[PDB]
């Protein structure tokens, strides 16, 4: 559902810093914030 | 009166973080606005409500100067009538606002070998800022219909993150910081006044 794939997209922003993709963690956080934003 | 204290805000050391972004009350000085305007290569420097080259001949009842760090993409946020994890999030200026938004890149002071952790954003929030609001709060956001009992997991995360800013970043992705200086009018007597 919409919940388990926000986790699954957090989970990877978090995975990515943690393996020094940083920038594209970065990307994926601008992922989120428009994916909550819909309705 | 002396000299308004604008170096202290342009050329401190360390900026704010933009979700706690740090406001500064100038008053009872003289403003000599061109130091400003030649204190570095600035990517945004745009006036509501002022002319820019006319600063040095106003006065206003106070200068309030807000300060933080975000994202060269981040930047066009900082501007009335603009949406955006920033805008709604962090720092919301209000439509009808009077000052100016001045930004330049900073990635030689604050970027970081193994990356700058020091600067966060708010990534999760209910609704957006009012203008001017200032949101601190680091409660566990509840993104589910299960309480989160301040335990981070599944459906619910920590609202903040770091931007983790790296000099080998994209510009875009590059720290910049940014000053935002409201002039405020009151009926009252003004005693910011330009250098001329």
């Amino acid at each position: 559902d919409k919940e388990w794939i926000l986790y699954k997209i957090y989970e990877i922003m978090v995975r990515l810093d943690e393996e020094g993709h940083g920038e594209a963690s970065l990307m994926v956080s601008d992922l989120i914030y428009e994916f909550m934003k819909r309705d | 009166t002396n000299l308004c204290p604008f170096d202290e805000v342009f050329n401190a050391t360390r900026f704010a973080s933009v979700y706690a972004w740090n406001r500064k009350r100038i008053s009872n000085c003289v403003a000599d606005y061109s130091v400003l305007y030649n204190f570095a290569p600035f990517s945004a420097f745009k006036c509501y409500g002022v002319s820019p080259t006319k600063l040095n001949d106003l006065c206003f009842t106070n200068v309030y100067a807000d300060s933080f760090v975000i994202r060269g993409n981040e930047v066009s946020q900082i501007a009335p009538g603009q949406t955006g994890n920033i805008a709604d999030y962090n720092y919301k200026l209000p439509d009808d606002f009077t000052g100016c938004v001045i930004a330049w890149n900073s990635n030689k002071l604050d970027s970081k070998v193994g990356g700058n952790y020091n600067y966060l954003y708010r990534l999760f929030r209910k609704s957006n800022l009012k203008p001017f609001e200032r949101d601190i709060s680091t409660e566990i956001y509840q993104a589910g219909n299960k309480p989160c009992n301040g335990v981070a997991g599944f459906n619910c995360y920590f609202p903040l993150r770091s931007y983790g800013f790296r000099p080998t970043y994209g510009v875009g992705h590059q720290p910049y910081r940014v000053v935002v200086l409201s002039f405020e009018l009151l009926h009252a007597p003004a005693t910011v006044c330009g250098s001329n």
